[PDB]
């Protein structure tokens, strides 16, 4: 026999987030969420590169591909990437133990994500960033200053 | 009601409440009573549920059973019953370690009145019983002695105290078994060879030592938490049940026993001398509570932050150094051979949960052990202090790489080769690594700049340096102009026609020189230029010569970028560029002799053979990739022996005992695995004819199953 509180699993639940440029029904986004290999990471400094994305979630298994956030207009790193493994098991346990560690000295936050599609690797923001970076307020040196607009 | 409800109630006795535990236990007994005509099914499997999935809440729930069964006796019976068909069903799907919670289940049933003693010395002589058997593996014989040792803590005073005689016969049997006991797995398990400061025991050994120690007492020990101690009034007037005749299954091929383990130790109560008094390394208080946290990690590893809260909330009878005793079982864990319960980044992690739940202790005394751990690394095995690199550094990152290098500047002096300035660099490495070059530079102390890591720069062996006279000089910039110029793989092609053949070397060279140079600024720009001439690729190195070539000319193009090197090698299995085979030769290559030692060569091997591991239906390409590698490991292995032979030389050199240690590690690290290749490799590899250090290797991993 089993207990329900042992299957307790958090970390590794979907978040508040849905992409509202995802061609289809939520239902089928959701669908998507649940059995996919590849991971939202957000937070990033615009310096942060490839090659340290990949030495940081390697440690909860192998790496498939790493697609960079580009700001849209400047093709420039904008602070965020899509981390794409071979099995969900280590998808699973990079939400578990990377979600809200260092990286660069940043605490990043990653989000399950329902797949990567041309175009996705661009932030929506006006000026070509993150929406999130469009009407900062606050001088984040790591993130380019000022936030835009 | 709904059953969930019941299981709800089963579930959360004992925690956080604002009425006494015992209240709230016998509380919980009225309303089980009260369900028991439509809900005694569910009653009956949730009770033996939480008994064999929630053992560090052991003595909360034998409690809860007891005031039951002084209230309904044949419930109790029923109870009983459950359990023992719940321990065959367990044993016979070889559950072993979920089994030993059941026997001491049942052991502290005694304690709640609701098994007669005799019935549990009577199941304990058939268990010690089993030491008898004939042609049966030593690890089953040791687990029924282990189920049976680790469960006196909790009713060894009251057996003894019922039928001295007759345990004074087990134990006479129990010792003279534990006297002719193999133990040739020990070596292949410890963490340090060292026996000082802390010698790293044999769990069997160490666990017949704790509970000696507390026969001598009297059985008297100041830990264990007993809530059934304040029934006594109701429970010392309930009737007691008689187990049956207990037959321990007989072993079959299907049987599999767990390995035998080695105590981690590296804690006393010198290392915290204005604390609690520390419990010592043999007494059943140090055992109890290390298995207590341990259980408490298996039931919340995954959720992190609970976790961390599980484990500071832990209670006991007497204070204790709590902090040490967690901080000593995770590293326990870390550290734990074969493989640790969990994945590894978890600890690291957690230790960070930790650090933010206790700010004003956690941190000292990780600090502290930290620099245990450093001052201890001469006889640390090869396996272990990788994953001390990889939590030290990994741990670093986040706490901006601050760090009291200084305190480790007894390195400087040492050889390079050895353990301790050896493990510096390889931490600064992987510092690097989740950083950049200078960022390293500029947090050591100017003392240490020779052991950081050069900087991660490509070699272009045809770039403004390079004379023209080396050959290919000009097909080579040749090539430059047309991938700039976005050629095809036919125009690549009909560019190498211009190369003169000494398989051809020089035609891979100018190639893979040339391609790699131009796509040095990222990890995504060399895969592609992998994938869109991939073409060229797999004609260039058709043959295991070329395969090797490719290897032979990327090393010298990135040997400066260990972390290239890897995900390059990694990217040309996945697409056949070369296979397993070949990267195992290269690993062993003399062009690779002077990096041997270090870590990025081994993890490149693993990640090689993790791949091989999940290709279904390749089964001899797998079998294949191993004989390869421990072929090379045999061959070099018995090439120094026989020179130190010769010259007169030790053979015990830090290049030794990396190498060796490596070859344990192939074995650590797949055992599972390299199980069914066992045989074949007893029979045209491992055999009487090796050199008996290496056939040593074989013969303590196959002592983890014996
Ligand atoms: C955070 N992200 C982002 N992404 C993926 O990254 C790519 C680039 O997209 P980005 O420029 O970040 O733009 P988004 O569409 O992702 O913008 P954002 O969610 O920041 O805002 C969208 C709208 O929602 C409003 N909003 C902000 N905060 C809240 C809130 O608390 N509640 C509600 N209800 N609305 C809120 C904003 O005002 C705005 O109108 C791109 O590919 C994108 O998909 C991403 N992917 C995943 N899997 N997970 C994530 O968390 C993200």
């Amino acid at each position: 026999g089993l207990l329900k509180a042992l299957r307790s699993d958090s970390y590794v639940e979907l978040s508040q987030y849905r992409d509202q440029h995802f061609r289809g029904d939520n239902e089928e986004q959701e669908k998507l969420l649940k059995k996919s290999c590849t991971l939202y990471v957000g937070n990033l400094s615009f310096y942060t590169t490839e090659e340290q994305i990949y030495e940081l979630f390697s440690k909860s298994g192998d790496i498939k591909k790493i697609i960079m956030g580009l700001d849209k207009m400047k093709k420039t790193a904008c602070g965020f990437c899509f981390v794409e493994y071979y099995s969900r098991a280590d998808a699973e346990n990079a939400m578990r133990y990377i979600n809200g560690t260092r990286l660069d000295d940043r605490i990043i936050r990653t989000d399950w994500d329902a797949g990567f599609k041309e175009g996705r690797q661009y932030g929506r923001g006006r000026s070509g960033g993150q929406v999130r970076d469009e009407y900062r307020q606050d001088y984040d040196a790591g993130r380019g200053g000022y936030g835009k607009l | 009601e709904t059953e969930d409800h019941l299981e709800s109630l089963i579930c959360k006795v004992g925690e956080k409440s604002a009425c006494s535990l015992e209240s709230n236990l016998e509380g919980l007994a009225g309303v089980l009573e009260a369900d028991l005509p439509n809900y005694k099914s569910k009653i009956l499997r949730l009770l033996c549920t939480v008994a064999r999935l929630l053992p560090e809440k052991l003595t909360i729930y034998t409690t809860l059973v007891g005031l039951l069964n002084a209230r309904n006796y044949n419930f109790g019976g029923e109870f009983v019953e459950a359990m023992i068909r719940q321990l065959k069903e367990s044993l016979k799907a070889n559950n072993y370690n979920e089994a030993v919670y059941l026997v001491r289940f049942l052991s502290d049933l005694v304690n709640c009145h609701v098994i007669a003693a005799p019935s549990m010395v009577a199941m304990f002589e058939n268990f010690v019983s089993v030491t008898q058997e004939e042609d049966v593996p030593q690890v089953r014989r040791d687990w029924y002695v282990y189920a049976f040792l680790s469960s006196l803590p909790w009713v060894g005073k009251e057996l003894y105290e019922k039928k001295d005689a007759e345990m004074d016969r087990i134990f006479a049997n129990t010792e003279s078994y534990l006297k002719r006991r193999q133990k040739t797995h020990v070596p292949m398990l410890q963490v340090w060879t060292a026996d000082k400061p802390h010698p790293q025991e044999e769990y069997l050994d160490c666990l017949w030592a704790q509970i000696q120690k507390l026969k001598k007492d009297r059985w008297q020990e100041r830990h264990i938490l007993r809530p059934y101690l304040a029934f006594d009034s109701i429970l010392c007037e309930a009737l007691q049940h008689n187990l049956p005749p207990f037959t321990p299954p007989p072993h079959t091929e299907d049987s599999v026993y767990p390995m035998p383990r080695v105590i981690f130790r590296m804690f006393d109560y010198t290392d915290d001398p204005e604390g609690p008094v520390m419990p010592g390394s043999h007494s059943v208080e140090r055992f109890v509570i290390e298995e207590n946290l341990h259980c408490i990690i298996k039931s919340h590893w995954k959720e992190r932050k609970t976790c961390a809260a599980q484990l500071v909330s832990y209670p006991g009878k007497n204070k204790i150094p709590l902090n040490y005793h967690i901080v000593e079982v995770i590293f326990a864990e870390l550290f734990q051979l074969p493989a640790p319960p969990h994945i590894d980044v978890m600890y690291t992690t957690l230790l960070i949960e930790l650090c933010k739940l206790q700010p004003g202790s956690l941190p000292q005394v990780l600090a502290q052990a930290t620099e245990m751990l450093y001052m201890r690394l001469d006889t640390m095995n090869t396996t272990c202090v990788d994953r001390f690199i990889n939590w030290f550094s990994h741990h670093l990152s986040n706490f901006q790489f601050r760090w009291s290098w200084e305190d480790w500047s007894d390195c400087l002096s040492q050889d390079p080769e050895s353990p301790k300035p050896k493990f510096v660099r390889e931490v600064l490495e992987k510092c690097m690594r989740l950083s950049y070059h200078q960022r390293i530079l500029d947090i050591v102390p100017p003392t240490f700049s020779a052991l950081c890591p050069s900087n991660p720069t490509c070699i272009y062996k045809y770039g403004d340096e390079s004379s023209n006279s080396l050959p290919g000089h000009s097909v080579a910039l040749c090539l430059a102009v047309a991938f700039k110029s976005k050629a095809t793989n036919d125009e690549i092609f009909s560019i190498l026609k211009d190369v003169p053949n000494p398989f051809n070397p020089l035609k891979i060279e100018v190639f893979v020189q040339t391609l790699l140079h131009l796509a040095a600024k990222s990890f995504s720009h060399s895969f592609s230029a992998l994938a869109k001439f991939h073409e060229v690729f797999k004609t260039l190195a058709e043959s295991d010569e070329g395969k090797l070539h490719v290897l032979r000319v990327m090393f010298e193009v990135w040997r400066n970028h260990p972390q290239m090197i890897a995900v390059l090698v990694d990217k040309m299995i996945r697409t056949q560029i070369v296979d397993c085979a070949a990267v195992a030769n290269w690993i062993f290559s003399s062009e690779l002799s002077r990096d041997f030692t270090r870590l990025f060569v081994w993890e490149i091997l693993h990640s090689t053979i993790r791949k091989m591991n999940k290709h279904v239906g390749a089964q001899s390409e797998q079998k294949n990739l191993f004989l390869v590698i421990f072929q090379r490991f045999i061959m070099i292995l018995t090439e120094h022996l026989v020179r130190c032979e010769t010259d007169g030389t030790s053979v015990l050199t830090p290049w030794y005992k990396n190498c060796i240690e490596r070859l344990q590690q192939i074995f650590l690290q797949h055992h599972q695995i390299i199980q069914q290749y066992m045989v074949t490799l007893e029979n045209l590899l491992f055999t009487a004819e090796l050199d008996p250090h290496i056939l040593a290797v074989f013969q303590q991993f196959c002592a983890l199953q014996a």
